[PDB]
RNA sequence: UCAGGGAACUGAAACAUCUCAGUACCUGAAGGAGAAGAAAGAGAAUUCGAUUCCGUUAGUAGCGGCGAGCGAACCCGGAU
RNA sequence: AAGCUACACCUCAGAAGGUGAGAGUCCUGUAGGCGAACGAGCCCUGAGUAGGUCGUUGUUCGUGAAACGAUGACUGAAUCCGCGCGGACCACCGCGCAAGGCUAAAUACUCCCAGUGACCGAUAGCGCAUAGUACCGUGAGGGAAAGGUGAAAAGAACCCCGGGAGGGGAGUGAAAGAGAACCUGAAACCGUGGACUUACAAGCAGUCAUGGCACCUUAUGCGUGUUAUGGCGUGCCUAUUGAAGCAUGAGCCGGCGACUUAGACCUGACGUGCGAGCUUAAGUUGAAAAACGGAGGCGGAGC
RNA sequence: GUAGGGGAGCGUUCAGUCCGCGGAGAAGCCAUACCGGAAGGAGUGGUGGAGCCGACUGAAGUGCGGAUGCCGGCAUGAGU
């Protein structure tokens, strides 16, 4: 093809804003005001009387479940999945954490998944559908 | 890359200044002063070209009750008279008919004091 | 599609080519990205200051009767110090995968209108030599009235023309969204990076 | 780099939600209280309006 | 303006060698070679010359002096020839006792 | 490169802690490099296995007139 | 002549430079090959200690619940059923053997050399097309401008005015419309000649209108130049409630001269790829070209 | 219509590709009454004496009247 007549999708590259360089638009002050402090610059977000200081409730760690809703679960056709299996088949991408399941939805036929632990009323709509849930003993 | 000026502020201020012609002074030969008179000339081409309808508009009139007076009437008691006479309404530079065919202008003049009795 | 190759088979061969009508805003990415990959970034400028080589405070902050004025090392002077000159930089980055191996299935894909030579073996050029590579050519409608990208595995059979000033030689790997786009044709030779 | 202002974080701001800054309730901290009830009890959680953009990029990272 | 040594600073001939020009005016004409200056790749070849307006005085002489003399060339001129003009030039294969490396064009040697 | 000394403008919209920064500068020693180096370690798996460098962890954990602001390491992937 | 042209030829060599203008085949070279005498180059296991109190300090460590290492002052242990640590401290459970030394490589830098460049090309680029010179300073120290005959010196014999300087001829040369105050040669500034004009005129220097006089190469017109006379008409910028302002700046012209860069950083618009999934970093290998590399990053659950 | 936001564009250098031009003469310079809605662009002539235009894409040390701005040249005051 003509290299002549490569083009890029129009919309994809627009120009640079030459502040200064005409009257013909922004003139003589830049893009900037007049006076003030606005020139060569500084100073973040702060307003230099009082900036909402409101009070502090503190509590440091933290550490949380990886997730597996189980609506995805259901239309998975493939069925009782341990899930060494499925972080090396999809889902569930955390290395450094533990895995657990939860509500959605429906779950509909028969499985049995091996993750670190999961809520409650997932064994009360596991169990129905004939179906173990293994918390990691 | 650098990309010094070279080449284009000439041909600019060269087209600036073979705008001045005889221009009196500096103000054919700097480039300033040539610019600078330039702004103002823009302030005149302008306004004049506005006014140069109207000042026509006047040298019409003022031949017009010349020549109307001559005829004993006066340019108001005659514009009224061939608008007053309607459907003659030539009006545009009826000075030219005033200045050249006084034979025309006396027979619009009899038409405009016919129309006023 | 599937045009005839030369002297090992004559089989039919058209892989599905992203071909929807090849558009030229994914090859015009691709080729903008490899020539500003390649961009050595050597454009060094003396800054303001430092930089610069001259001195101080040069005289009255007031009363002289001259300008204000403070060092003879910036660019308000003629002296020395850029304001916002050129320094060295890199302009390389990571295009995404996907869109590079799209970028040359659809070059590959602009000459099936009407270009890319056979991807087969056809080298009966006497081990090594141009006069008979320009040959070769020449009963295949390369008389170089268009210049030519040729792509194969033989030292000995690429060597034959590295003068010509038609043809260019790359090996095997190493091809190029922009060099096959910017030759006129394209003698793909070697079949084996041709069929999977 | 970026860093988060640390006095966002056990600070009040919440980032949480479907994008919005919930705040806290401020007055009456454990600086000196008689005054009502039903006041040092509605200090919980509040939550602002028209300063969010500013809170966010204090900690835009949900620390 | 560094000079003449793109040549590697050597001469595709030797001082005494009879030689032919092609180049200009001299095209086509031939003559010995007699100054060869390899660094300045300089070549006088006799009926290559012309009137040096000469000192106005006292080199010995009140008055001056028109006279006709050398005009070096470039070595602009093509070189040695047997084959009776032209000449590109190859060989470099023993003579007798076989140590020199005469030289020859598509024929025997210079 | 390592070591012995070690600033201040500046920011904090004032300034003492704090920052600037162990930056500039001075001095000593050495080489083609130097320093470091062979676990009374890291660390929470009864994992690891000299040092250095790069990526990431991550601006996370923390530090802080809890202000301005400063800011790790482990695991893991590489160079050797 | 290297360009045009017409017929050829080599090519493992059409990278490049020189050559009276643009040379694959004229020169130097290039691919490739060869290549030297001397030449350079991979019963024990560390005590004035460990530990402690006082002052301090380092790593994220700002006396904080502040561990541990570190020494300045004073003290001062234990042996393998023993010794140090695991962030006050204790028990349990774990990790490790202090007070002896050496140790290549992966790392940094650029006086020096080579190659390369969406780097400069004479106010740029190093300060220097060379100079730490001239010049300034008692010194420490600071610190310039810098270019071009012609292809080849063939560098102007001889004559003329002149003490010379300078020029005019004759010659050379394609050109002297290149002559050594030597490529081009803009503008400000200085002049000579010509056209149209100007010695009762009040003027931000123009503008518009009309007459006069010239002229005729985008050009006999809705021309071009210049004039006389009428009407109208308060420089430019900045700063300002408000500038012709008796408010700032500026003698003029030339050239230099100011919204950039960076980062796996944030947040949006537009565009492309792949899409419930998207993507790599450092690096490895190949480079007249790019592939590989899942460590890790973003969605996916919230309170 | 001032600050300000938005839109479409002109010109300069460099790079890639194309189309080409050049000693029967290139860029640059000089004149000009032609053209385009503007930035601007062409025609012809004079000068010059070796390089260069147009189109599409890309990257910018990219557009000067000011800064008591810089460097340089030249003026006024003055034949004082
Ligand atoms: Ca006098
Ligand atoms: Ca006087
Ligand atoms: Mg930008
Ligand atoms: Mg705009
Ligand atoms: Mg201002
Ligand atoms: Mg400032
Ligand atoms: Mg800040
Ligand atoms: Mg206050
Ligand atoms: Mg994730
Ligand atoms: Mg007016
Ligand atoms: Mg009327
Ligand atoms: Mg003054
Ligand atoms: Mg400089
Ligand atoms: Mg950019
Ligand atoms: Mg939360
Ligand atoms: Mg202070
Ligand atoms: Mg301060
Ligand atoms: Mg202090
Ligand atoms: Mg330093
Ligand atoms: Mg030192
Ligand atoms: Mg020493
Ligand atoms: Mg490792
Ligand atoms: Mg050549
Ligand atoms: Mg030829
Ligand atoms: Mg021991
Ligand atoms: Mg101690
Ligand atoms: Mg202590
Ligand atoms: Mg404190
Ligand atoms: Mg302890
Ligand atoms: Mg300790
Ligand atoms: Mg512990
Ligand atoms: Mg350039
Ligand atoms: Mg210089
Ligand atoms: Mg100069
Ligand atoms: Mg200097
Ligand atoms: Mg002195
Ligand atoms: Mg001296
Ligand atoms: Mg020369
Ligand atoms: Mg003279
Ligand atoms: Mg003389
Ligand atoms: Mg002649
Ligand atoms: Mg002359
Ligand atoms: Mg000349
Ligand atoms: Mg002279
Ligand atoms: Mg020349
Ligand atoms: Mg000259
Ligand atoms: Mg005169
Ligand atoms: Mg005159
Ligand atoms: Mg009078
Ligand atoms: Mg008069
Ligand atoms: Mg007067
Ligand atoms: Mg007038
Ligand atoms: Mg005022
Ligand atoms: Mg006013
Ligand atoms: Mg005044
Ligand atoms: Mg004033
Ligand atoms: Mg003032
Ligand atoms: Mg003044
Ligand atoms: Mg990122
Ligand atoms: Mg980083
Ligand atoms: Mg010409
Ligand atoms: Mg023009
Ligand atoms: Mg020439
Ligand atoms: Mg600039
Ligand atoms: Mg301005
Ligand atoms: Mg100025
Ligand atoms: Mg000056």
């Amino acid at each position: 093809m003509k290299l002549h007549d490569l083009k890029p999708t129009p919309g994809s590259r627009k120009d640079r804003k030459r502040v200064g360089r005409g009257p013909g638009g922004t003139d003589k002050t830049a893009g900037r005001g007049h006076k003030g402090q606005k020139s060569r610059s500084g100073a973040g977000k702060g307003a230099f009387f009082e900036g909402g200081r409101s009070r502090l409730i503190a509590r440091l760690p933290k550490r949380g479940f990886n997730n597996v809703g189980t609506t995805y679960e259901v239309v998975k056709l493939s069925q009782l999945q341990d899930l060494e299996d499925t972080t090396f088949d999809r889902d569930t991408l955390e290395a450094y954490r533990l895995v657990r399941r939860k509500n959605r939805p429906v779950k509909l036929l028969a499985s049995g998944e091996i993750s670190r632990a999961v809520t409650v009323h997932v064994d009360a709509a596991s169990a129905a559908a004939i179906k173990a849930v293994e918390a990691a003993g | 890359p650098r990309a010094k000026t070279g080449i284009v502020r000439r041909r600019r201020h060269k087209k600036v200044l073979k705008r001045a012609k005889g221009f009196w002074g500096s103000r054919s030969k700097q480039y300033r002063n040539a610019f600078q008179t330039l702004l103002n000339a823009a302030t005149y081409e302008y306004r004049d070209r506005r006014n140069k309808k109207r000042d026509f508009r006047r040298l019409w009139i003022q031949r017009i009750n010349a020549g109307a007076r001559l005829h004993g009437m006066n340019y108001s008691t005659f514009i009224n008279g061939l608008k007053r006479a309607n459907i003659d309404l030539n009006r545009k530079v009826l000075a030219d008919i005033a200045a050249r065919e006084p034979e025309a202008f006396k027979a619009l003049v009899d038409a405009s004091r016919n129309a006023r009795q | 599609m599937a045009q005839i190759n030369v002297i090992g088979q004559n089989g039919g061969r058209t892989i599905e080519l992203p071909l929807p009508e090849v558009n030229s805003g994914v090859l015009h990415e691709v080729v903008t990205w490899q020539l500003a990959s390649r961009r050595r970034g050597t454009a060094s400028t003396r800054t303001r200051a430092q930089v610069s080589k001259t001195g101080r405070k040069m005289y009255g902050q007031k009363g002289t009767g001259n300008a204000r004025h403070g060092d003879r090392s910036v660019p308000t002077f003629v002296g020395g110090g850029v304001a916002f000159g050129p320094k060295p930089r890199s302009y390389d980055y990571t295009l995404p995968r996907q869109v590079r191996q799209l970028g040359l299935a659809m070059a590959i894909a602009s000459r099936q209108e009407g270009g890319k030579l056979v991807a087969v073996d056809g080298f009966d050029i006497a081990d090594a030599k141009t006069k008979n590579f320009i040959s070769w050519a020449k009963q295949n409608g390369l008389d170089g009235t268009e210049k030519v990208l040729l792509v194969t595995d033989d030292e000995n059979t690429r060597r034959a023309a590295r003068n010509v000033s038609w043809v260019s030689v790359l090996p095997v790997a190493g091809v190029n969204v922009y060099d096959i786009l910017r030759h006129d044709r394209l003698v793909i030779d070697a079949a084996a990076l041709e069929i999977v | 780099p970026k860093m988060k202002t640390h006095k966002m974080a056990k600070r009040r701001i919440k980032i949480t939600g479907t994008g919005k800054v919930m705040a806290f309730k401020s007055g009456k901290r454990h600086q000196n209280t008689g005054k009502s009830g039903d006041e040092i009890r509605g200090k919980g959680k509040g939550f602002v309006l028209a300063k969010a953009e500013w809170a966010r990029m204090k900690l835009m990272l949900p620390r | 303006p560094s000079a003449g040594s793109h040549h590697n600073d050597k001469l595709h001939f030797k001082k005494g060698d009879t030689v032919i020009v092609l180049s200009g005016k001299h095209k086509g004409q031939t003559g010995k070679v007699l100054l060869a200056l390899p660094r300045d790749q300089k070549v006088v070849v006799e009926g290559v010359n012309v009137i040096t307006k000469n000192v106005k005085p006292s080199m010995t002489n009140p008055q001056g002096g028109q006279e006709q003399r050398e005009l070096a060339l470039h070595a602009s001129k093509v070189a040695l020839v047997d084959p009776e003009t032209g000449k590109a030039t190859r060989v470099r294969k023993q003579i007798v006792d076989g140590k020199k490396v005469r030289v020859a064009v598509a024929s025997g040697k210079t």
